[PDB]
């Protein structure tokens, strides 16, 4: 992208969240812990009609926005904490997130079914009901691994679309020629049915992470707004490779 | 300078003006050109599917007037007759676009070709050895119809030294490797995986069961009729429902690892319903 | 064997089919498609009282007499096809195959029993019923691989005492000194369990092919005429070799 | 020259007077020293357990006299902190000992320390991701003990050259190498088991699973409550029957192999009953 | 120049007048030059089986004349004392038939040994460490018959650079390679199976699990009879059905792979009935 | 152990077993067969109260007792058959053991409980029934394999704590800088299940060697006097290794 437009959109996200969220910023502020998730919740159909590019921006890369956003909302933290009159019940906490609602009723935004392969890298909206549940489980993200040959650390990280493996670099990014666990997350696995009330029916594997996890319960029905991913495997010599289709949440809800 | 602007897409073969397809291709585009105002260009121009019926082919026109070897060319030969009429039409449909934008740039997508409605009903207990890549048609039902699961068919690598990352046609998602990269010049190899370039095209899978019908030779014998599977690709899915009566016409393959022991199935390339 | 008992066995053969068997070859050709298969029926006692060296020269080597037959055959059809006054509904087929039948009533070739191990080689003549059976496969026979480091290509066949499986070559047939699927068959898997009437029974495993496929109807009596051979298995180290005994189908029959 | 004798066995690093711990060292060992005359000798000679309670530290003695970061550093180091108060009880045991004898010889065994009666009560359902190496407390019942079976942590190798074999602190149980030999000169590799020799040590093993109390949030769903392993180590066991009331205390560790795929299981520090 | 024609068939070593079982050798041959005109050419001709009885052994005649040491020998050795036998046998009936040609060639087969009716019952219970490789006898039912299926014993090899193929004498059923080839002159290796000559020979096989009788001992306990395997091995099979009475006399060998871990089972020598 | 030490302790137990055991020796050696096997059993109360030296060497280090007591009851074999008056009736026994039974009533050596770590080397005494039995099997011992681009043969042993595993040699104690089955054992296994009486229990996998094989019923009273010993695994590359607590039987009782 042009190395204006992210900027734009950072000005327009802190403006937004300034001047309509002050409220639940300072009660995220005022509480206690530093360190564990904290979430902030942002409508969209206002956003999108204060300014009309916004939307253009956003509505064909669902990647960059989001980490936008949350940059904004750090600065604002910044911003609010050194503009602050009562700094005795405050604690700074660095762990904020996005979480965007309330998309508008176009017909191949709200689709009530799965896709099949043709929306890959889009912001979707279905519906259904549970039928599993997986257990809470912790992985390990980004390692910082011992400096060979050379000096600088490194700070390579994981990869989604491989299961969460890791691959071994050889070629360091350094200026010459020379080339040669205290971090956790959270994670969950859930399968969401399709209603027959407004049809048999298939299902997807919806990834849960961070947050979210802990927040669905066995037979209640829910409405996701992730973006759809696919993830591989390992590839076999002379045989027919494997995908699969999944659907990373960005919100929830838990309308009945 | 290739008046056909998707070669790369189809045939993949360097351009010489020596192939005896050419003068098919000039035969199935006049066919194509005259009987062009009876389609509705938004169809074709979402989803690839040209519903060509045999009937006009066999009546005589220039199909047969300037080729005679029709028949035979599609039974013997189950792609290189296929190809050419999709071919056919996308250069068809792209004039027709220019033209349209000129009067008053494209970019039109892969079109399949679909040629239905074939007599010889070449029916089951007959498809033993001989018939192995042989277009032929069927009949039967339905009854194991399964879920839907994706395939890559030209997914990317990555390319060794300088740039010039390639798109490698992979056949029938098996994996291999390019031991050669055309690219400029020097050493190939390049033997990497990039599985996130928008290069990688992906489509639709399923598998269907087919039971043949009573039909005669009403044996005393138990022996329940034998069962052939399909394979639907594209623009296809969700078409039939467990039990039906339906029409299948598709190149005939063989399968692999169940070692020499492989089994017989139809890829489809026509369905019908009733 | 001697060079000319091979060739005095196909003028025996040619002169025999040429004057009992007319009409079936007369049928044979005057049929549709050009290489799917075509069997032709010959009587045995009738054959070995007209000559008293045939079975002679049968009866201990069962595998170069049926080729030899084969090969009688096609000379007959080639001969005809070229005596020929109405040569438009006729076609050519280069399919043929023999089938004997009609043996002798001696105690050694009507066993009503499995052999143990002494008879390999031999043609013999069982009697029961079938048990199981197994789904219509295609093998693949001859490769003619890529010739590599030399010109003249190799037609290199398979090997059926291996389960089917390939051999690589080094040791090349060239004259001088330098050494470096369009094909398809039909298989099944049939068991026959020997009748208590006559007489607990043990069970052959009779391997079936080519023609011969999809004729056989689980509860049925059979009289099969075949060749009896044995199949090994790769050798493991310092283990106990395994073995079988089976009964490639030379004929079959529907008596009840 | 050292005055503490048990060096080796405790803290493993070359002594010098530099370190931070020197400071705490002398703080427990003053406050053990003054609160030493109501201890029976035997039962801590025999099994190692020192049961102090939190609430003597929390009255504001020399413990926080001297230094005042004990929360904070009892919570956020689990090891440190809390093998220097082993380490003052072996101390002044044996100097105890040595007065004893010399008035009118000494090889005072491993001796474990434990601190009970933990206030903040950081019960489930809030244990997930930033409580990882931290020493917490819990409250809930047990249902699956289970059956004991050794394990080794100081086991022996072979020494390769010249004599002076090694007793490397292998760690929690699993298997690793001495790529170095301290020794006195020369190369290392020396790689070779030795499982016969005295060196080598060996303590009892458990597992517990508990299922947490109803305590409140009476929500209509029927989701069982988590469930959270346990792990006794030593001088423990055969201390729990199925279905109590017990309250536990230990380090928040994470295991692995249940492959970046792990849970979490608690490393118990003290028991009591009800 | 050696007077025994199937030396190569019978005992595999160099042919020298050292050995001391050239005198067992002309025993056993005169005492059944002696006693020859008592058996039916035809069925030793087909089916190898000499029912040498052992009271005419013990009888005192020039067996024991000659050699005292009979049974001593024949159950320390169970080969050597077992194929002389055979051995003079087959001698014995070529120079007959070459003797019956001449007043008015030879090719007679492989000949087993019989030796039955064994007077010491070395009955069950007490076969554990020290009857290893003894000459035995038992008593039993039979309830486990099984099926037949064969195998090899002297399956050829292939030859390396001139011919002399070789059939080397594989033992007991276990693979195995000539890294040596005799041949005339030069270097061995030869590693190729040739499992297609008439070179390689096979034979039945079976398998019987046996029961001992109630015998005495009418314990309370309910230990059920110990069982010990059989195997035969040639001319044998289908001699038995499920539930008989018969005695088996047979040397004791130890099996492999049930890792220094077996068991013990019987290979037959000779069967009876009742 | 110092080198008067056990030659002291062969004295007096040669002198005990001449003095209060002629009797079973007697009887041991009128046997026929020359290698089965042949136990003596020796009480220990009255040796411990003969001598006050016999049990300090014995209860730390219950090893090398049995082993010179098997070498003293041989030596006195050995002077029994020189000293005999009627050697037409005699065989010679080259296989005895020892057989220690009657210990004290010390609370620590009649432990009515399985020990758990703490007991590696001692003579013990449990009680307990009977649950599960093995098959008799039987084991190879000591090689005495090839000797390779050296001359004196090689005598090694198997090890009981490899689960009876071979060590590869290659250090040859020869004097020099050179370095480069008929032999059959019993085995068994049995499980002990504490008695509820005297009280879940847990049970003990008590190994079974030599004569005692075939000595208990299933459903019985035992009272094993055992030697406590360890089982190791081999080695995987960072796993928890495991271990096991076995008993290996010393001499057996059919009290009831």
């Amino acid at each position: 992208m042009n190395s204006d437009q992210v900027t734009l959109v950072g000005q327009v996200f802190e403006s937004y969240v300034s001047e309509y969220h002050k409220n639940d910023i300072l009660l995220i502020l005022k509480e206690r812990d530093e360190d564990a998730h904290y979430p902030v919740v942002v409508n969209a159909m206002t956003l999108f009609e204060t300014n009309m590019e916004i939307g253009e921006y956003f509505n064909m890369f669902p990647s960059e926005v989001l980490t936008i956003f949350d940059s904004a909302l750090r600065r604002s933290a910044l911003t609010i904490l050194q503009s602050l009159s009562q700094p005795e019940a405050v604690s700074m906490k660095q762990n904020l997130h996005a979480r965007i609602s309330g998309l508008p009723v176009c017909p191949e935004l709200v689709r009530e079914h799965i896709p099949k392969t043709k929306d890959v890298g889009h912001f979707l909206s279905v519906t259904g009901t549970v039928i599993r549940t997986s257990l809470v489980k912790v992985l390990e993200f980004e390692r910082d691994y011992m400096c060979n040959k050379c000096k600088h650390v490194f700070v390579i990280k994981a990869d989604f679309e491989q299961y969460y493996t890791f691959c071994r670099p050889s070629s360091c990014p350094s200026l010459e020629s020379c080339d040669s666990p205290t971090r956790c997350r959270d994670y969950q696995e859930i399968k969401i049915q399709e209603q027959v009330q407004r049809l048999i029916p298939r299902s997807m594997k919806v990834i849960l992470e961070d947050d979210l996890v802990d927040s669905c319960k066995s037979g209640d029905d829910l409405t996701i707004y992730g973006i759809v991913m696919q993830r591989w495997k390992p590839f076999q010599q002379d045989v027919r490779c494997e995908v699969e289709i999944v659907l990373k949440a960005n919100y929830i809800q838990v309308n009945n | 300078f290739i008046p056909y602007k998707g070669w790369k897409l189809y045939f993949s073969e360097v351009y010489s003006d020596s192939s005896p397809l050419i003068e098919k291709i000039q035969a199935f585009e006049k066919f194509f050109t005259r009987h062009i105002d009876l389609y509705d260009k938004d169809e074709i121009e979402r989803k690839g599917s040209i519903l060509v019926d045999f009937k006009e082919l066999t009546e005589g026109g220039e199909v047969t007037n300037l080729i005679p070897d029709i028949a035979t060319e599609l039974r013997d030969a189950p792609e290189k007759t296929l190809a050419c009429m999709g071919l056919a039409i996308h250069q068809v449909l792209t004039k027709d676009l220019e033209r349209h934008a000129a009067e008053l740039m494209v970019n039109v997508p892969h079109i399949h070709a679909r040629v239905y409605n074939y007599e010889p009903l070449t029916q089951l207990k007959n498809v033993r050895a001989n018939y192995y890549g042989k277009y032929i048609a069927l009949r039967g039902t339905v009854v194991r119809v399964s879920n839907i699961k994706p395939l890559c068919t030209k997914m990317a690598f990555l390319c060794a030294a300088c740039g010039e990352i390639q798109s490698f046609p992979l056949p029938d998602g098996k994996y291999s490797l390019p031991t050669k990269c055309p690219v400029p010049v020097c050493r190939g190899r390049s033997f990497t995986a990039l599985r996130s370039s928008p290069l990688t095209v992906t489509m639709d899978w399923q598998s269907i069961k087919i039971q043949e019908l009573m039909s005669d030779d009403q044996r005393e014998a138990g022996r329940i009729p034998r069962t052939i599977e399909c394979e639907l690709v594209h623009d296809l899915v969700d078409s039939c429902v467990p039990g039906d009566t339906v029409t299948i016409t598709g190149i005939v393959k063989v399968s692999n690892a169940e070692k020499c022991m492989f089994l017989l199935y139809i890829e489809a390339n026509s369905i019908s319903n009733s």
